[PDB]
């Protein structure tokens, strides 16, 4: 996968470049597998569902990279107590890595609610998908009038979804997408690096950070397989 | 059009909301063929009906407890009448089935044949238990006020009205005898634990509802 | 290393989920999405899968949990640790100070494996033979070395 | 052409500046069925107003009496001396006999508009009541409704929003400081960056309970802080 | 559900069906009676 | 050079109880019913020998790989 910006990425075939039009968002013709070919597609290996899948994981990963830093940095300049300076990995999410006692609630009662929010959350964006439009008419205390989407899924727009109507030009709007997909993206493979990095060395991720810059030679991957 | 138990799926073609509340939830189809959803349309309400009555009950009775007026548990109720009055519970439980025999039998064959029970065998009676609706007899005997003879708007409401509160009625139901094998203490010796702490009193706090916390 | 009643029953659990996936997966790919025949005649992609795949990473998967489950568990096992004492596989997982001591390879961690000095690994990566004196059966150190290998 | 509460935002299509203080402003569309609307109006108008004799009876009360501590001031104890010790039970009959029957009129207009006009007991009397929720008349005694009445709603509106932010913030501020609005308004014109928000936030300072005359209160903070 | 109930009709369904229950009912009784031997 | 690939159908069968009534429905002989015991054994031995019931060899495979 070819760093930075450029027409193809290194992995970009001939045969990619069939059904990869540059229609898509970020479409630099990466698909060595070719799981997004149209012809003879089913289940959910399709454009439809692989490119909304796409976005919906870079918008949870965007949280969850500058989720899992901010008690870090923010704890190291001392704006939050040194009480909730802890690592991602130690909130309570793994309660064996670590867990923290302070909370309003036990992490399964938080969990119970985290469960009934995220049913009405995720199963009214499912329905929109199998059915364009249909959460915007049965009646939701008023709100289906910002629940009727845009017609593409991923992108539902509306008073809400997009407040300040940014991008209102289609060209303005493309831009907008392809900077979502790559911060996307770039908070994808950041996730990965502190799970692994987690793993690895047992750090945070700001702490893996300023060791690597304090001696970066004895402080780097290779170094860590033995302490 | 009408709202859904699954908003955006669309009703199945044998609900058709016709029925009260009717909202399309019938995932299994177990109501597909005619004859059978009228069958189901009475079952679920003597079902929600009695719910109802049960709900009604084991919640004032128990207000009664806390009050300290004296009342048992509703899982202590049985014991502590047949106990106290001095009654044998196998006769109890025969005139039960005797009286609740007769009356079922009739609301039986009413089914099968509408209008049989109002041909005067019975006493004389020709009129009160002729029947109006599937599972909802009218008559100037389980209607005395005849709410079901006024307004047709009206009657049409309550419908609605009654199979709500008998749907609520039957899930409560399933929570006293659930919160009971979890917790072995009554309704609102729950619901006053709850008050008390909500945020660390609670199902998920039971150690029972779910093991692995 | 099953030590206990509660992971017999885990697994039993674990086994209807997947007999539930098997089911579906049956009614997915017959009523849902059903694979072509081009699909099916592709017996060079098929085997690659099923020899790396299947068998190699299903080889490999055993190791880890061999190296870091069985193995810790039998030796303390055969030592005569009461069971209810032996440390959790999950404990032995976590903490590396634990293995070090049955194992003390592993106080130096994975860098043997990337240097290639994996004849750090010979007190757990064991090539004896025969049958363990205490159980009669081959050595688990003989048989992470073999599914390693394989 | 009326300013919109953001640049370059289009307003809902039911927002034509027909109300006062009117920016177009409704990201969960609430007001999209017209019915729904005319009720919101009336809630925003009693917050509006409430609000503003809230925040002028804080800010009045703290001027003349600075101890009292107005969070603190329901207490039965801190009554001024003719009602000190009131028995509160017999306080509450008369807010809701008379509150009950006041809420219900004005209930009863926005029912049936124009019906409740007409006192009930002196036949004769009666209120303009030009528009729902402005009754005019013996509520207007100096007459201020003639003239440019849409410039005056416009700024009770406008005032109004504002004391509803400003009440709240009241509130907010005695839970996490314990000291009223001026009070703490002095506190950080002392040490304005060792006393500020970044500090105080931490903490909740309401007691758990509080006993009335032999009646248990429960009370709370609008977030878990420290007790 | 019409076709379902169909299905259940089947020889081999009513068969495992009947048999289910009459071999319950056998074995309740021996539960409750055990070791019969004679009418007495 | 053809392309290694996922290819599939969407929908191909519909999932009816409507077949589980109609005993033999896969074969052509068996389809009309019984007349003689012979068609009950029938019926049991030719369940599964899918390369008799078409002779399509993608409808074949399809019923191997989900059997
Ligand atoms: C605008 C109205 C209003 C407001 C904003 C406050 C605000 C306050 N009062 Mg005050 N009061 C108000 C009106 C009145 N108070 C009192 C009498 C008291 C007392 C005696 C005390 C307070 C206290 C408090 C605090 C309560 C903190 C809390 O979490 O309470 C909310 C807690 C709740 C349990 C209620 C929350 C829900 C909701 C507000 C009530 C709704 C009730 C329903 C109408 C009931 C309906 C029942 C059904 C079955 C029909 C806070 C500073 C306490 C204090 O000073 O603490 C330091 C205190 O001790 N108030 C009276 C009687 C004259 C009022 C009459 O209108
Ligand atoms: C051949 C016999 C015969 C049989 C098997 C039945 C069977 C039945 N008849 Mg009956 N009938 C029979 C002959 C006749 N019936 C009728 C006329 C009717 C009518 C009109 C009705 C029945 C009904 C019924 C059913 C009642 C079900 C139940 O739970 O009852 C429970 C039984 C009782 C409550 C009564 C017996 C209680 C107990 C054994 C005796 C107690 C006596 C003491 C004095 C009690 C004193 C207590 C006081 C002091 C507190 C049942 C299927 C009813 C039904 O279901 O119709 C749909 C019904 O409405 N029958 C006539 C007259 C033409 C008959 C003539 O031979
Ligand atoms: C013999 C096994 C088998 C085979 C050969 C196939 C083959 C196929 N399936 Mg099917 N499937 C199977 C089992 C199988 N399936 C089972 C058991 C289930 C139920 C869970 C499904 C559910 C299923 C769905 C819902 C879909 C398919 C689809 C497909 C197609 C694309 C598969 C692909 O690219 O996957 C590549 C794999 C991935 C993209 C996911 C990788 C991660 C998964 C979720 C977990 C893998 C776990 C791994 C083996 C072990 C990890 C160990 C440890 C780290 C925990 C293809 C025809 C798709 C289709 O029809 O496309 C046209 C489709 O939509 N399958
Ligand atoms: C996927 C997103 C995600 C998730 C799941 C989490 C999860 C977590 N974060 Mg993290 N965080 C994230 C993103 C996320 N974070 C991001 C993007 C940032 C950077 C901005 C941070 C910055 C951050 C910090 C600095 C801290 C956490 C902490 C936490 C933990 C405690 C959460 C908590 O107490 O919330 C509290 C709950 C809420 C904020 C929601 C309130 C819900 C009520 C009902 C709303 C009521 C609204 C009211 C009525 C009207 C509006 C009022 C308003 C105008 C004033 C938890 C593990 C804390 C931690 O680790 O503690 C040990 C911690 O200190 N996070
Ligand atoms: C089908 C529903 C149902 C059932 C099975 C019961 C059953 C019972 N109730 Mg309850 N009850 C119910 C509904 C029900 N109740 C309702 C709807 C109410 C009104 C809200 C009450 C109000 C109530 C009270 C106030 C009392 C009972 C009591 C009893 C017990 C004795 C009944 C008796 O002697 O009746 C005989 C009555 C008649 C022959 C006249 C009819 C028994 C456990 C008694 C109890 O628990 O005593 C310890 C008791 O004091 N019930
Ligand atoms: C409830 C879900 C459901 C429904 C309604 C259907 C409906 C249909 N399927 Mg589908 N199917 C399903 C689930 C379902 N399927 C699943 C889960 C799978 C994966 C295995 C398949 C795989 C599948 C295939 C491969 C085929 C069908 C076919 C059919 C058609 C006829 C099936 C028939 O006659 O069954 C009646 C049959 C039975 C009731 C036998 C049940 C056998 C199961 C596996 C249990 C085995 C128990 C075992 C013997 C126990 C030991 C016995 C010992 C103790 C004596 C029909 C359209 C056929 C078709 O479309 O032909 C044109 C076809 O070829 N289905
Ligand atoms: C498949 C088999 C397998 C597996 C799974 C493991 C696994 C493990 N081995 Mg073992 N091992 C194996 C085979 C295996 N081993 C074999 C064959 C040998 C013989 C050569 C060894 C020899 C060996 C030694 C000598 C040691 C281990 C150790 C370990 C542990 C740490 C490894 C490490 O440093 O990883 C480094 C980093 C990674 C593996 C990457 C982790 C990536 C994570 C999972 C990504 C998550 C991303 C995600 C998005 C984040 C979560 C987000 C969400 C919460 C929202 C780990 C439990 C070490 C240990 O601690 O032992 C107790 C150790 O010292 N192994
Ligand atoms: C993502 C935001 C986030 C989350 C989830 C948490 C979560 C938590 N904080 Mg932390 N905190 C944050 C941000 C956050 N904090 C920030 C930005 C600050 C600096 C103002 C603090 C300062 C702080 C203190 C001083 C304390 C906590 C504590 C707590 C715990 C809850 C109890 C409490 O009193 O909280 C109070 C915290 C808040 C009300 C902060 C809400 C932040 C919202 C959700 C985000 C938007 C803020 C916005 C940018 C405005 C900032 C201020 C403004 C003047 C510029 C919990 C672990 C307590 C603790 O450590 O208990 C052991 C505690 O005493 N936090
Ligand atoms: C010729 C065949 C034959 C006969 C005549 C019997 C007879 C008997 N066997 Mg034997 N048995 C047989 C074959 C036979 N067995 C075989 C092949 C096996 C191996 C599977 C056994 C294994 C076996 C066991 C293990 C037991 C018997 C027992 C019995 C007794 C059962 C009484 C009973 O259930 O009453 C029940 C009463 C009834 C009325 C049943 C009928 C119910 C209907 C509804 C009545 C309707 C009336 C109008 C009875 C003496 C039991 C015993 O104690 O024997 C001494 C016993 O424990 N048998
Ligand atoms: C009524 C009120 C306060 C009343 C206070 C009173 C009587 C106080 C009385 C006393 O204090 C004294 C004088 C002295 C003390 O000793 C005793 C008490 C008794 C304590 C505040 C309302 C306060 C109300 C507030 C803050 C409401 C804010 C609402 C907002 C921001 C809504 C926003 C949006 O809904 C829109 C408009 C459109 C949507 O599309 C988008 C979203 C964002 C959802």
């Amino acid at each position: 996968v070819d760093r930075s910006k450029d027409q193809l990425y290194v992995g970009a075939s001939q045969s990619s470049l069939a059904y990869l039009d540059g229609s898509l968002p970020g479409d630099f013709g990466f698909d060595p597998l070719g799981l997004l070919d149209p012809v003879n597609s089913g289940g959910f290996i399709e454009p439809k569902w692989l490119q909304y899948s796409e976005v919906i994981h870079a918008r949870w990963a965007m949280l969850g990279a500058a989720g899992c830093i901010a008690p870090e940095v923010l704890g190291a300049a001392g704006l939050i107590p040194d009480a909730t300076n802890i690592k991602w990995f130690e909130s309570g999410v793994i309660p064996p890595a670590g867990s923290y006692n302070g909370y309003w609630a036990d992490p399964y009662t938080i969990f119970f609610v985290e469960i009934v929010a995220m049913q009405f959350a995720e199963l009214r964006r499912l329905q929109d998908f199998r059915y364009p439009g249909s959460m915007g008419q049965q009646y939701f205390l008023g709100l289906e009038a910002i629940f009727k989407g845009s017609g593409d899924a991923a992108y539902p727009g509306g008073p809400f979804f997009n407040l300040f109507n940014l991008g209102k030009t289609e060209a303005a709007m493309k831009e907008l997408k392809l900077k979502e997909i790559k911060n996307g993206r770039l908070a994808m493979l950041a996730m990965l690096g502190y799970g692994a990095q987690a793993v690895m060395t047992g750090k945070g991720p700001f702490q893996n950070l300023v060791e690597h810059l304090a001696d970066p030679v004895n402080n780097n991957i290779l170094t860590n397989f033995a302490g | 059009v009408r709202p859904v138990w699954f908003p955006g799926n669309p009703p199945p073609a044998h609900l058709d909301g016709s029925l009260a509340g009717d909202y399309g939830f019938d995932p299994l189809f177990l109501g597909q063929e005619p004859q059978t959803l009228k069958w189901y349309v009475q079952a679920e309400l003597v079902h929600g009906r009695f719910a109802m009555l049960g709900a009604a009950g084991i919640i004032l009775t128990s207000i009664g407890a806390k009050v300290g007026l004296g009342f048992p548990e509703w899982y202590d109720a049985g014991k502590v009448v047949v106990e106290k009055n001095n009654i044998d519970f196998p006769t109890l439980m025969v005139i039960q089935f005797y009286l609740m025999g007769w009356a079922e039998t009739k609301r039986w064959y009413d089914f099968k044949n509408p209008g049989s029970q109002a041909d005067g065998s019975f006493l004389g009676f020709t009129e009160e238990f002729k029947g109006l609706e599937n599972g909802y007899p009218g008559g100037r005997f389980f209607d005395p006020m005849g709410l079901s003879r006024g307004d047709a708007a009206k009657y049409q409401e309550y419908k609605q009205k009654e199979v709500k509160n008998g749907r609520l009625a039957m899930i409560a139901c399933l929570g006293f005898a659930a919160q009971y094998a979890a917790t072995g203490k009554g309704p609102l010796d729950n619901l006053a634990d709850h008050l008390a702490d909500p945020n660390h009193v609670n199902f998920a706090t039971n150690g029972v509802s779910i093991p692995i916390a | 290393g099953i030590t206990s009643e509660l992971q017999l029953y885990t697994t039993a659990i674990g086994g209807l989920v997947m007999a539930a996936a098997m089911f579906f997966a049956g009614w997915f790919h017959y009523h849902k999405a059903a694979p072509k025949l081009e699909w099916f005649q592709n017996v060079e992609s098929m085997l690659n899968h099923h020899l790396g795949g299947l068998l190699g990473l299903g080889s490999l998967a055993w190791a880890g949990h061999q190296i870091h489950v069985s193995l810790p568990v039998n030796k303390l096992l055969d030592a005569g640790v009461d069971p209810k004492e032996i440390p959790l596989p999950h404990d032995l997982l976590l903490n590396r100070a634990i293995m070090a001591d049955l194992y003390p390879s592993f106080a130096k961690g994975i860098a043997p494996f990337f240097t290639l000095n994996w004849s750090e690994y010979s007190d757990f990566l064991t090539f004896k033979g025969g049958l363990n004196p205490v159980t009669g059966g081959l050595w688990l150190s003989d048989t992470a070395h073999h599914h390693v290998a394989i | 052409d009326r300013k919109l509460w953001a640049p370059g935002v289009v307003a809902p299509e039911y927002l034509k500046g027909d109300l006062a203080g009117d920016y177009g402003w409704d990201p969960l569309g609430l007001g999209a069925d017209p019915t729904a609307l005319k009720w919101y109006r009336q809630s925003e108008l009693q917050h509006a107003r409430w609000a503003m004799l809230g925040v002028a009876g804080v800010l009045v009360q703290e001027i003349v009496k600075p101890d009292v501590y107005f969070y603190e001031a329901g207490l039965p104890q801190n009554l001024p001396e003719p009602f000190t010790n009131i028995n509160m039970g017999g306080l509450l009959a008369w807010e809701f006999i008379l509150m009950h029957w006041v809420e219900v009129r004005r209930w009863q207009d926005y029912k049936n508009f124009g019906s409740v006009n007409e006192d009930p007991i002196f036949k004769g009397n009666k209120v303009p009541n030009p528009e729902m929720g402005y009754p005019g008349g013996i509520f207007d005694p100096f007459g201020f409704s003639k003239g440019n009445l849409k410039e005056l709603q416009t700024k009770e509106i406008k005032n109004g929003r504002l004391a509803m932010i400003a009440y709240m913030a009241f509130i907010l501020q005695a839970q996490a400081t314990g000291k009223g609005p001026l009070a703490a308004l002095s506190a950080h014109l002392s040490n304005p960056f060792g006393n500020n928000i970044l500090k105080n936030i931490g903490t909740c300072t309401v007691p758990h309970s509080v006993d009335v005359q032999g009646l248990t209160i429960p009370l709370t903070c609008l977030w878990p802080g420290s007790q | 559900m019409k076709d379902f109930t169909t299905y259940l009709s089947t020889a081999p369904v009513i068969a495992t069906i009947w048999f289910t229950f009459t071999a319950g009912l056998l074995i309740e009784i021996n539960r409750y009676f055990p070791d019969p031997l004679v009418f007495s | 050079a053809k392309k290694v690939k996922i290819a599939v159908d969407r929908n191909p069968v519909e999932t009816s109880f409507e077949k589980w009534a109609k005993p033999g429905h896969f074969s052509r002989t068996l389809s009309k019913g019984p007349n003689t015991t012979t068609w009950i054994w029938n019926l049991h031995a030719d369940a599964h020998d899918f390369d008799s019931h078409t002779s399509d060899l993608e409808e074949i495979s399809r019923k191997v790989f989900s059997a």
